């Protein structure tokens, strides 16, 4: 069942079958720019979902713009239809030449005047558009883009309900939130006063504004002739009278101004009717008639406010109050009534990147046609011309600025490809338009029983912004509206049906669901009369298996997709699983990639979608592949080529390569992989390698979460890294002069210069050492070049040179902008870190040779050691069994058959009996090898070459010490266990500073590592110093290493020489609050007397 | 050197700030849009405070370094290190006797409870 | 600025409305100086955002 056509052979501990395979991983990236362009892919598929009418964005965002008119009403302007172009250049060369990655966009302007009767339309160019790529990214001045989406609570009706200490009586508050407008709260209180708050105003009585639209009283009466408190309310207001009525909400809308019918006749429709002004998006009023069961059998088109809605809304609210269950009003069929809750997915809608650029944009054509508008009221009638009316600045600035600074524009990382998607694949809440870290409640960061298949309760962040960031589920897909959706199969008599649809928050709801594990007969009968389930909100309770409606897909229906790659989930802590999730984002690239031994079956599929390793379109047969580039012959006899990029530095200074994995000579089927890029083996993630590891505390070595190596994986490039640094310098003109590269620069041996080459910059190929010169340059003539910082080595890779000469465009006010790349190799060595899958960190303690390591009975020595006192304490049981089933498929089994399958063997696959070494095996998340099985497997595992078994049935082995050279007393655990490498290198952190560069307004040393500067010094550490009583060491850190300058060079001169070192002096910061408070006219003395 | 047996806070006087300062400042131009140096008397003048530069007189007259508490005559400028640039201030004459912000606003006013 | 101005006003000659005036603004800048918003409306010249007066170090 391996969809891909060439993907590798790893039989998996299978026991339920899902009905649908994994949705493309990026599909709701790529869907939303589809819908907000247009395209005829996403008619059809919109077409087929069923909606009547196909809208567009563009089209839709720049037609309900138009037709705009001047006030006169002699002139009107209209442009529709959007339409795009082709590419400027090729992906490659855009990100390289410094370009976007962009294509034009023309619109069908239509030029009308009222009272001639003419009409000029032709076309019009309106800028550039950051085009989408096939992998869900924007290039953007050559720099990877990537948008996140995000929360917010969808416009419409709440009912709140807040109960009295006092009163003890229920309070039930609705308040309306549409996307643009006035606030209507209609509270019910103890005094009874049913009032509204337009605007935070005072709580004016709902029979005031009622009234004030002419509703008659009898009406009043009759309709809420069943509510009691709001008749009496009715009975208890004074001021009776349409006129009356409009002119108090006007005055306490707006008091001090001339009160008239017209005018709050005329607000009441422009603060409730005009569109423009008060607006809700088409999900919100879908929502609202929804939530009432009113217009539910029309599309809606007007996207305002209507009365019938409000009066709707008091009944709803008055009957609520009654205590009713469920209300009906006429026209609309029987619902519940009931109050709603914040932290429910049926009204947190998601606004993917589609809604985010339809606003950008409809923001600048708002500012483009007040513009337009203005100009053609204002411009000569006669020969006006759509041409001279449209400015085309403000809409493409928006898009540039909130492409540049807005928040939801972040730099796609990219350690590896499970980090890109990862990040594409992000949830957030908080930015621009959200809520913020300090006004957020805390209970918005918790779970809540309705996030079941839509967002991941384990994958969050460690840090402070943990709840507010959560991931898409595997198979969850955004619904057209906004509103997060989840397959289900719907038990129709209590048989399951292999047909699936998709339901949303609130349907699911008002259904039953059942529970995917439970078991199911082949012919799709419950073996079992009572069958566990989900109900409403955090119930779960059995039920005859005949009610029960829908039955989930999968058991991995709640993971995220890092999380749906971790074995032995089901075994794990909350938080160790979190921890390891989140520690799998920050593996680093190595050398010599492997694939896992043991990993769920998401890794391929997780891999393809990934976008970073290529794929044939057409099956077709290689003539011819090579290192840099591979032509494969199509059947149709069309020759095509793929460029692969080698050694280009990555978003976030990793390296990335890709390595044709195909033979010259084989008809390679469309769809099959054809080159492997990072953290790949053979079209399958792999991001770190199989060590042999043990579990016991050795020589304290490994005390407290450190860990130990051997010296193989030092001297055999197990773990050997690559990182690619970047720097550049760049010549720009001053006023006193332009600054020009050369290789000359004044007073400079000529060894110091002996790399650069005539051009003035260091030839390719040239080792680098710390504080070697890069680049020259001499400043109108002074010497600035450039120099490898504190702290960095390599080879030098490659050198980019931009020059205006060549017609390259560069930022204003440049001249030659360089920039050259330096290359380390890093062999993996004392202070990294290291962890695997299940969250267990570590530091590499101390790399012993390889002849003190302990080895097995037949000499093979163990490659790292790990202690045993965490494992208990943190509960992260799931790699013990980790290690023993990746011994076990290391080793290969054959499971004894000739007397029959044994009971334990019962439901083990029939092709999962016999192995091979080096086999592979993949347990997918909540449905893997149970106990049992690994007992049965762990007793028949073939014996190495020398005839005998070395691990026993428990799992456990005698070792040899390789110090004392006599056995351990007791038997240790061994086995096979996956680990990674994190980003958290120790050359990096490790750094000196003696006497350096000193800053030049405060008189401090810089700071940082690349500036070469000193470390902070807190107060902490003054209190500290305080406590212990000493007194000359404070007086020398706070005044002869830091301020004084005379200080400084005195005792740098005596410490050269024998010399004893000189009482400190007055530190400039002393000095400097002297000649400050000094000139406040506050004779400051000393008084040395 | 580093004696320091009390601190005292005094309220000064115009003839305190006269003795303080060593220039008086005329012109509020900052320094130059074009040659990057200050104006004569102005914000940055090197008359008033010190050379932009060490051991530099401004017309080139005593540049060397061997010159230490000369004033050039040519330029009246003083030759130290760019360091007294920065231990040197300034006062502005008053045309018109004005109060002292802190007193008269000051909760309790000062000024109100004396007078 | 208002200092020289003040010199040069009193060099041409006026009546007292004028001079007053003048003091009175002369003194407003120096309260700016040495403290900007301690009473009334602070100086603002950018984004109108408060500058930092001398009092603010
Ligand atoms: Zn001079």
């Amino acid at each position: 069942n391996n969809s891909v056509p060439g993907a590798p052979n790893r039989v998996s501990f299978a026991k339920l079958r899902e009905p649908l395979e994994v949705p493309g991983l990026l599909d709701v990236q790529t869907d939303s720019f589809e819908w907000l362009i247009g395209s005829p892919r996403w008619r059809e598929s919109a077409a087929e979902r069923g909606d009547v009418n196909p809208v567009g964005g563009l089209e839709e965002v720049l037609y309900e713009l138009s037709p705009i008119e001047d006030f006169s009403g002699s002139m009107s302007l209209s442009f529709s239809d959007p339409r795009f172009d082709d590419v400027k250049a090729p992906v490659d060369e855009c990100k390289d030449k410094d370009m976007t990655y962009a294509a034009p966009l023309f619109v069908t302007a239509e030029f009308i005047n009222n009272n001639t009767g003419e009409i000029k339309s032709q076309t019009v160019f309106m800028g550039d558009f950051p085009m989408m790529t096939e992998k869900g990214t924007f290039i953007i001045n050559g720099t990877e883009r990537v948008v996140v989406s995000q929360l917010v609570r969808s416009p419409g009706v709440y009912f709140d309900e807040t109960i009295d200490k006092s009163t003890d009586k229920t309070l039930h508050s609705v308040k309306v939130i549409p996307s643009r407008g006035a606030w209507l709260e209609f509270d019910v209180d103890k005094r009874d006063t049913v009032g509204v708050r337009i605007d935070r105003k005072r709580r004016q009585p709902v029979t005031v504004l009622l009234k004030a639209l002419g509703w008659t009283s009898e009406q009043i009466v009759e309709r809420f002739g069943f509510s009691e408190i709001m008749r009496s309310t009715l009975e208890k207001d004074n001021t009776v009278g349409t006129d009356e009525a409009l002119l108090d909400i006007y005055r306490k809308l707006r008091p001090g101004e001339p009160p008239t019918k017209e005018s709050a006749q005329t607000l009441l429709e422009n603060l409730f009717f005009k569109e423009k002004r008060y607006d809700l998006a088409r999900v919100g009023r879908y929502k609202v008639n929804k939530k009432l069961g009113l217009h539910v059998g029309e599309p809606i088109t007007s996207s305002t406010l209507t009365e019938e809605d409000v009066v709707a809304t008091i009944e709803y609210l008055v009957r609520l109050h009654e205590g009713q269950t469920t209300m009906t009003v006429p026209g609309g069929v029987e619902v519940p009534v009931e109050t709603d809750d914040i932290d429910h997915f049926g009204n947190r809608r998601l606004r993917t990147v589609g809604e985010l650029i339809q606003n950008q944009i409809r923001v600048g054509m708002s500012r483009m046609e007040r513009v337009v508008r203005e100009r053609m009221t204002t411009q000569d009638v006669e020969a006006i011309t759509p041409q001279t009316l449209i400015n085309i600045r403000p809409v493409v600035a928006a898009i540039k600025e909130f492409f540049g600074t807005s928040q939801l524009s972040q730099f796609m990382d990219q350690n590896n490809p499970l980090s890109g998607l990862t990040h594409k694949r992000r949830l957030s809440a908080l930015g621009p338009g959200g809520l913020s870290r300090e006004r957020a409640g805390l209970e918005v960061r918790d779970v809540h029983p309705s996030h079941y298949g839509r967002m991941c309760p384990i994958e969050t962040p460690e840090g402070p912004n943990i709840g507010l960031i959560g991931s898409l589920s595997v198979y969850a897909r955004v619904n057209p509206f906004g509103f997060i959706e989840t397959p289900y199969r719907k038990v129709v008599d209590g048989v399951v049906s292999d047909e699936i649809v998709y339901l949303t928050a609130d349907e699911e709801d008002r259904h039953v669901v059942a529970q995917a594990n439970s078991p199911i007969d082949a012919d799709g009968r419950f073996v079992e009369p009572r069958v566990l389930v989900r109900r409403k909100a955090g119930e779960v309770e059995y039920v005859p298996s005949s009610e029960v409606d829908y039955m989930d897909v999968s058991p991995r229906q709640m993971v995220s997709v890092a999380t749906a790659m971790i074995p032995f989930l089901e075994h794990d802590d909350a938080n160790r699983a979190l921890m390891g999730a989140n520690m799998q984002r920050q593996a680093v690239p190595l050398v010599r990639s492997e694939a896992p031994l043991v990993g769920t079956g998401m890794e391929l599929r997780a891999a393809i979608d990934a976008g970073d390793v290529v794929v044939a379109e057409e099956s077709g047969v290689i003539e011819e592949v090579s290192a840099d580039y591979i032509t494969v012959m199509h059947d149709n006899g069309t020759r095509r080529t793929y460029r692969m990029r080698k050694f280009a530095r990555s978003n976030h200074g990793t390296c990335a390569n890709q390595c044709p994995i195909v033979d010259a000579g084989d008809r390679v089927e469309a769809g099959q992989v054809i080159a492997d890029g990072p953290c790949t083996d053979d079209g399958e993630m792999a991001l770190g390698k199989n060590l042999l590891v043990a579990i016991m505390p050795w020589e304290g070595h490994n005390y407290e979460d450190a860990i130990i190596l051997s010296n193989r994986l030092v001297e055999e490039d197990v773990l050997t890294s690559i990182h690619i640094e970047e720097h550049e310098i760049d010549a720009r003109d001053t006023k006193l002069g332009a600054e020009e590269i050369t290789r000359d620069i004044p007073n400079i041996s000529d060894e110091v210069l002996a790399d650069l080459d005539e051009r003035g910059i260091v030839r390719i190929g040239a080792e680098v050492r710390d504080g070697d010169i890069l680049v020259g340059k001499v400043t109108p003539v002074r010497d600035t070049s450039l120099k490898v910082p504190h702290g960095e080595s390599g080879k030098v890779i490659g050198i980019r040179v931009f020059s205006r000469e060549d017609e390259d465009e560069l930022p204003a006010g440049v001249n030659e902008l360089v920039r050259v790349y330096v290359a380390q190799k890093r062999k993996i060595s004392d202070g990294d870190k290291l962890a695997g899958r299940h969250g267990n960190k570590g530091v590499i303690g101390k790399i012993l040779p390889v002849e003190d390591m302990p080895f097995l009975a037949d000499g093979t020595p163990v490659d790292i050691i790990l202690n045993t006192h965490g494992v208990p304490r943190r509960m992260n049981i799931g790699q013990i069994l980790e290690t023993h089933l990746g011994w076990c498929a290391h080793s290969g089994w054959k499971v004894d058959a000739a007397k029959g399958v044994p009971d334990w063997a019962a439901r083990l696959p029939d092709e999962l009996l016999e192995a091979q070494p080096n086999a592979i095996v993949s347990t997918p998340v909540f449905d893997g090898a149970q106990e049992a099985e690994l007992q049965g497997l762990l007793s028949c595992t073939l014996p190495n070459r020398d005839g005998d078994v070395l691990v026993d049935a428990d799992g456990k082995a005698m070792l040899f010490d390789g110090r004392s050279g006599e056995p351990f007393p007791y038997p240790v655990t061994v086995g096979y266990m996956y680990i990674m490498k994190l980003h958290h290198l120790v050359d990096d952190k490790i750094h000196a500073r003696s006497t350096g560069p000193y800053s030049m307004i405060t008189q401090q040393p810089l700071g940082g590592k690349a500036q070469f500067g000193g470390q902070r010094f807190g107060e902490m550490e003054c209190w500290a110093m305080q406590a212990y009583g000493a007194a000359y060491t404070l007086q020398e850190l706070l005044t002869i290493k830091s301020d004084d300058t005379v200080g400084r060079v005195k005792v740098y001169e005596a410490i050269v020489k024998g010399e004893n070192i000189p009482e400190p002096g007055i530190p400039e910061s002393f000095k400097v609050l002297l000649k400050e408070l000094q000139s406040l006219c506050l004779n400051v003395e000393v008084l040395s007397s | 050197v580093n004696f320091f047996d009390e601190l005292r806070i005094g309220l000064a006087t115009a003839e305190d700030i006269r003795q303080w300062s060593y220039g008086e400042v005329k012109k509020p131009e900052t320094i130059n849009y074009r040659t990057l140096k200050p104006e004569k008397d102005g914000l940055f003048c090197e008359k008033i405070f010190g050379p932009t530069r060490d051991w530099e007189c401004y017309c080139g007259k005593y540049k060397r370094v061997r010159f230490k508490g000369i004033i050039c005559e040519r330029c009246g400028v003083e030759v130290t290190r760019a360091k007294v640039r920065r231990e040197r201030m300034g006062h502005i004459e008053l045309a018109a006797p004005v109060t002292h912000i802190w007193y008269f606003k000051g909760v309790p006013s000062r000024l109100g409870y004396l007078l | 600025n208002r200092n020289n101005r003040l010199k040069r006003l009193i060099d041409l000659g006026a009546p007292e409305i004028i001079v007053n005036n003048e003091k009175r603004m002369l003194q407003e800048s120096v309260d700016a100086l040495f403290d900007n918003g301690r009473r009334g409306r602070p100086v603002t010249g950018p984004g109108n955002r408060p500058l930092k007066s001398l009092s603010d170090l």
